[PDB]
RNA sequence: AUUGAGUGUUUGUACCACAUGUACAGGAUAGGUAGGAGCCGAUGAGACCGGAACGCUAGUUUCGGAGGAGGCGCUGGUGGG
C-alpha cells in the first residue's frame, strides 16, 4: 500500500495521537523526506457543509512570513493607477484591451486584480478565469480601490483559501525548510482567520479536525485547544 | 352562512372595525375604504 | 415536512379544517385523493405561495424542485431550450450581475460597498450552481427520456403532451433539487417513457412526495401513502403502499360505522321508552317520572352522538346520443398532413368508421395522435385527402389540454348553451359534483381534475353520436375514470378514443385500432401488446 | 429501583479496514479540494500468462505464476474540471 519510505515515515507518526502545534510542525520537517522542498498543507475539517449559501466560506490572508514562492500578479487598472501598480511592483499590467493577448496568452501566472471597476471588462474574460480560479472576486481581496496595497501583500505571499463543498478548507503554510517558529507563526495566522471567518450560523463544535501534511509526508492530526 | 369579521387596516394593520358579512355572498374579504384613527386618514381596509 | 392545526377556506368552500401532518426525511410520500381535495394546494403551502388562514406549515430550508400539475408557458415563442434553461437561476443572477458592473462603473465610492457584496454573493452562488451545467442539459435530454435535440430548438407551445411532460419532467431534475415535490410526473406519458420515471423514482435517494391517480405506478415507489379527504377536511398518512391505504381505511370507515349504528341504537332505545311513558296516563306517577329521568339520558346521548361523515358522492354519466350512427360515419381518403417545416406525420392515410365501432388511435408520444382527431374536427385542414362526414354524424371533441374552457368565466358560463335551461344546467353539473355556488366558481381557479369534468359535461351536453376524445381519464382520480370508461361502454355510438391507461381502454372494449406511425387499420386484441413491443 | 452474568438473532450509532466513482469531448473509467516536479521499482520494474470481482460492456481493480529492470507524471491537446 505504500513505499518503504512512506512505511518508515509511518512509523514516526502516532494514527491515534493529536499533537501539538509545537510538536506537529517540528514532526513535518522529518516527515518531508521528498527529494524537494516541498510545500507545508494544512487542512481544516470545519462543520459547516457549504450546501447552504450563508455557510459558505471564501478569503485570502496575508501570510506574515509567506510561502516563499514568488506570485505572478496581473491588474485592469484605469489612468494612471495603472502605472500606479508597475510602481507597486505588479509583474505585468494590462489595459483594458489587453484581455485579448491574455486570451490564449500569458498563462502560468498566479493572481488578477481589478481596480475596482475594471470588472465591467474583466467579465468577458471570466469564464476563462472563473473555472481555473484566476477570477478577481472581492471577498478575496483581488478587487480594491487600493491597487498599490493589494500588488505589495501578494508579492509578501497572499494565501488565499476556500472550503470545498465536501466541507474541507486547504493553505499553503511555507516550505518544509521554514524554521519551526516562522512556521508556527504561520499555521496561527491560518487558525485566526478561520475563527474570524466563521459563519454566524454556525452551530456544534466549528473546527472537527485539523490535519497538517507536507506534500508528500502522512497527515498528522493537531489540537485546536493548543 | 353570515359571519362576524375584524377589518385590518392595510397600511398600519390595526384591527379597526368590527362588521359582518355573509360568506356566502361575499367568498372574498370584504375590503373598504374606512378611516384608521392610528393613522387619522381613509385607508384601505380588508377583512382578516 | 410538518403542518399543525391547518386551516385554508377559498370563500365559503373549506379545504383544511385543523388538519395535521408529520413526513419524515427520505420518504417517498404518495399523496392521493379526489378531485378536488387539496392535493396540490398542499405544495403550493409548501411553496409559500399561499399562506394558511390559521396553523402553521414547517418546511425544510433544504431546496425542493417542483413539477407542476399544469405547463407553465410564460410566453408563447418560448424555445424549449430556453424552458428548461430557465429551472437553473444561472442566467438570472448574470442578468444581474451584469448591471452590478454597470452600477460599479457608474458610482465611485457611494455604493460600492453594497455592489461588492452583491457581486461575491453572486459569483459564490453561481459557482455553486456550476456553469458547466451549460453541457449537461444538452446530454441530461439524451440520457434521460431519449428526447430529440430537433425539439431542442422548437416552441414548447408546439409540442405534444407527452413531449411537454418529458420536458418539464426534465426541467426539475435539471435544477438538482433536494426534496422532489412531483405533481402527477406521468399525466400524459407514454407507456415505455413512464418506465424511465419509475425507475429513476425507485433510486432517487432522497426525499419524493408524488400526487398520482396511477396506483400502479405509485405502488412501485411509494413507502408511505398521504391521504387528502375530500369530506373531513383532514390529512392522513399510512405506511405502506396504497392497497395497505385502501385496506386501512376501509376497515377504519367500517369500524366507525359500527360504532355509530350502536349509539343510535341505545338513542331509539331511550327514545322508545320516552315516548311510551310520555302517551301513559297522567294517573301513572312512577312510569311518568321515569319517563323524564330517561329524557334526561335522551337528551344527553343525542348531544354526544357522532355524525356520520356524508360518504363522498361518485359521477354519474348518463351519454346518450340524440340521432343514430351510420354505417359510414366518418371517411377519411388519402389524407396528407405535416406542420410546416417538419416531416410528413402520415401519407395518404385511408380509414372508414363503422358505426357503434371503439375506434382507438394508438401511438407513442409525439407521433400524430392528437393531429389526427384535429384533423377531424377542422382544426387542421389537410395538407392532402378530403375528410368527409355523413349528415347524420353529431361530433363531440375532448382535447388532450383542455382548450375548450374560458378561465376568465365561471362554470355555469362555460356551459351555457341555447338548448339548455338553467336548471337543466345546475342538474348536469351536481351529477359532475359541483353542488350549489361552486358552479358560479371561476374556471382559473379549479383544479386540472375539475376542469376535466367540466369539459366532459360540454361533451355530455351535446349528444352526439361521434365522440372524439383524447385521453379522456387524464387528470381524473381513479373512481372517476372506472366511471368514465363503464359509461361509455353503454354508449351507443361511435367512439374515435385515443389513451395510454390499459385500464380504460379495456373498459370500453376497443373493436379497432389504428397505429402510428406505421398506418395499420387492424382488429382490437391483445396484439395491441405485440405493436407496442415493435 | 431492588437487579447480576451470558449466548444468539435483528437493529441505531462511531470509528477502522477495505473496495466504488465510465455524462459528451478527450490518450480513456479525470469523484471533490489543496499541495505537486518529480514519483515508484532486484524491500523484484515494465511487458507476458492464468484465476477472481465489478461492469455503463469500453474496459477498471485485485491475487498468483514465470521473467529480471524498468516505468509513471510534468512538457503535449481535449474539457467546466
Ligand atoms: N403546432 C405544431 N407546430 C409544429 N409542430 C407540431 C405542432 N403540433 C405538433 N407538432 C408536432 O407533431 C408531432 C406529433 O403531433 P401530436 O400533437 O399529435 O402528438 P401526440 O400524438 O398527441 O403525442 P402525445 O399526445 O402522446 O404527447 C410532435 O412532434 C409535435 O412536435
Ligand atoms: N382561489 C380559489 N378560489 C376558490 N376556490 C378555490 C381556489 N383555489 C382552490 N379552490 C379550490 O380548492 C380546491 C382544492 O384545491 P386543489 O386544486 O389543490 O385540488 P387537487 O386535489 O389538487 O385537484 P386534482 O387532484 O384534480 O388535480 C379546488 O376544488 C378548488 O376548486
Ligand atoms: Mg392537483
Ligand atoms: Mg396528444
Ligand atoms: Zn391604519
Amino acid at each position: 500500500k505504500k513505499s518503504k519510505k512512506m512505511q518508515e515515515a509511518l512509523k514516526k507518526v502516532d494514527a491515534t495521537k493529536a499533537y501539538s502545534v509545537e510538536e506537529a510542525v517540528a514532526l513535518a520537517k522529518d516527515t518531508n523526506i521528498a527529494k524537494f522542498d516541498a510545500t507545508v498543507e494544512v487542512a481544516y475539517k470545519l462543520n459547516v457543509d457549504p450546501k447552504k449559501a450563508d455557510q459558505q466560506i471564501r478569503g485570502a490572508v496575508v501570510l506574515p512570513n509567506g510561502t516563499g514562492k514568488t506570485q505572478t500578479v496581473l491588474v485592469f487598472a484605469k489612468g494612471e493607477k495603472a502605472k500606479e501598480a508597475e510602481a507597486a511592483g505588479a509583474d505585468f499590467v494590462g489595459d483594458d484591451d489587453m484581455v485579448a493577448k491574455i486570451q490564449g496568452g500569458w498563462f502560468d501566472f498566479d493572481v488578477v486584480v481589478a481596480t475596482p471597476d475594471m470588472m465591467a471588462t474583466v467579465g468577458k474574460l471570466g469564464r476563462v478565469l472563473g473555472p481555473k480560479g484566476l477570477m478577481p472576486n472581492p471577498k478575496t481581496g483581488t478587487v480594491t480601490m487600493d491597487v498599490t496595497k493589494a500588488v505589495e501583500e501578494v508579492k509578501a505571499g497572499k494565501v488565499t483559501y476556500r472550503v470545498d463543498k465536501a466541507g474541507n478548507i486547504h493553505v499553503p503554510i511555507g516550505k518544509v525548510s521554514f524554521d519551526n517558529e516562522k512556521l508556527v507563526e504561520n499555521f496561527n495566522t491560518i487558525n485566526d482567520v478561520l475563527l474570524k471567518a466563521k459563519p454566524s450560523t454556525a452551530k456544534g463544535q466549528y473546527i472537527k479536525n485539523i490535519s497538517v501534511t507536507t506534500t508528500f509526508g502522512p497527515g498528522i492530526h493537531v489540537d485546536q485547544a493548543s | 352562512m353570515r359571519v362576524n369579521i375584524t377589518l385590518e387596516c392595510t397600511s398600519c394593520k390595526e384591527r379597526n372595525y368590527l362588521t359582518n358579512k355573509n360568506k356566502r355572498n361575499n367568498p372574498d374579504r370584504l375590503e373598504k375604504q374606512k378611516y384608521c384613527p392610528r393613522e387619522r386618514k381613509v385607508t384601505l381596509h380588508r377583512e382578516t | 415536512m410538518r403542518g399543525q392545526k391547518m386551516n385554508l377556506t377559498f370563500g365559503l368552500e373549506e379545504v383544511y379544517e385543523d388538519a395535521e401532518f408529520h413526513l419524515g426525511d427520505f420518504d417517498k410520500v404518495g399523496i392521493v385523493g379526489v378531485n378536488g381535495a387539496g392535493k396540490t394546494t398542499l405544495f403550493r403551502l409548501l411553496l409559500r405561495e399561499l399562506k394558511l388562514d390559521k396553523g402553521k406549515i414547517t418546511i425544510g430550508n433544504s431546496r425542493i424542485g417542483y413539477l407542476p400539475q399544469e405547463i407553465i408557458i410564460m410566453d408563447e415563442k418560448m424555445t424549449v431550450l430556453e424552458f428548461l434553461a430557465e429551472g437553473r437561476p444561472i442566467k438570472k443572477m448574470e442578468t444581474e450581475l451584469n448591471y452590478i458592473y454597470e452600477k460599479l462603473t457608474v458610482v465611485d465610492d457611494d455604493k460600492q460597498d453594497r455592489l461588492l457584496k452583491r457581486m461575491g454573493w453572486l459569483q459564490e452562488q453561481l459557482e455553486y450552481f456550476d456553469c458547466y451545467e451549460a453541457e449537461s442539459i444538452l446530454l441530461d435530454l439524451v440520457d434521460s427520456m431519449q428526447i430529440d435535440f430537433d425539439l431542442f430548438d422548437q416552441p414548447i407551445s408546439e409540442l405534444s403532451g407527452g413531449q411537454k411532460s418529458k420536458i418539464s419532467f426534465a426541467k426539475v431534475l435539471y435544477s438538482k433539487p433536494e426534496i422532489l415535490l412531483l405533481d402527477q410526473p406521468t399525466n400524459h406519458l407514454d407507456s415505455s417513457t413512464k418506465e424511465f420515471v419509475t425507475k429513476y423514482l425507485k433510486s432517487y435517494r432522497g426525499s419524493v412526495l408524488i400526487i398520482s391517480h396511477d396506483i400502479d405506478f405509485l405502488n412501485q415507489i411509494i413507502d408511505k401513502i398521504m391521504y387528502i379527504d375530500k369530506v373531513t377536511h383532514k390529512i392522513s398518512i399510512y405506511e405502506g403502499d396504497y392497497y395497505t391505504y385502501k385496506k386501512k381505511y376501509s376497515e377504519n370507515q367500517l369500524l366507525r360505522e359500527k360504532m355509530i349504528i350502536q349509539q343510535e341504537k341505545e338513542v331509539k332505545e331511550l327514545a322508545t321508552f320516552v315516548q311510551k311513558a310520555k302517551q301513559a296516563s297522567q294517573t301513572n306517577h312512577a312510569l311518568k317520572r321515569m319517563g323524564l329521568e330517561r329524557a334526561i339520558r335522551l337528551d344527553k346521548k343525542k348531544k354526544n352522538l357522532t355524525k356520520r361523515d356524508k360518504v363522498y358522492k361518485r359521477v354519474k354519466m348518463d351519454i346518450k346520443p340524440n340521432r343514430e350512427v351510420a354505417r359510414t360515419p366518418l371517411k377519411v381518403e388519402n389524407v396528407t398532413f405535416h406542420y410546416p417545416g417538419h416531416p410528413i406525420l402520415y401519407k395518404d392515410l385511408s380509414f372508414q368508421i363503422s358505426g357503434k365501432e371503439r375506434f382507438l388511435v394508438v401511438g407513442e408520444n409525439g407521433v400524430g395522435k392528437s393531429t389526427l382527431l384535429k384533423l377531424l374536427m377542422g382544426i387542421n385542414i389537410p395538407d392532402k385527402g378530403k375528410i368527409i362526414f355523413n349528415d347524420k354524424t353529431d361530433v363531440a371533441y375532448y382535447s388532450q389540454e383542455l382548450e375548450q374552457l374560458d378561465e376568465e368565466k365561471t362554470i355555469l358560463e362555460n356551459v351555457k348553451s341555447d338548448e339548455y335551461t338553467d336548471w337543466k344546467l345546475r342538474a348536469t353539473l351536481s351529477n359532475f359534483l359541483f353542488y350549489d355556488d361552486d358552479v358560479n366558481k371561476k374556471v382559473n381557479v379549479l383544479s386540472p381534475g375539475e376542469k376535466a369534468r367540466i369539459v366532459l359535461c360540454k361533451v355530455l351536453l351535446q349528444k352526439a353520436n361521434l365522440l372524439i376524445l383524447d385521453q379522456p381519464t387524464n387528470h381524473l382520480d381513479p373512481e372517476t375514470q372506472s366511471i368514465i370508461g363503464a359509461n361509455f361502454n353503454l354508449f351507443e355510438g361511435t367512439i374515435i378514443v385515443v389513451s395510454h391507461n390499459p385500464s380504460f381502454v379495456e373498459q370500453i372494449g376497443i373493436n379497432r385500432m389504428l397505429i402510428l406511425p406505421s398506418g395499420n387499420i387492424d382488429n382490437y386484441s391483445p396484439e395491441l401488446l405485440e405493436y407496442y413491443s415493435n
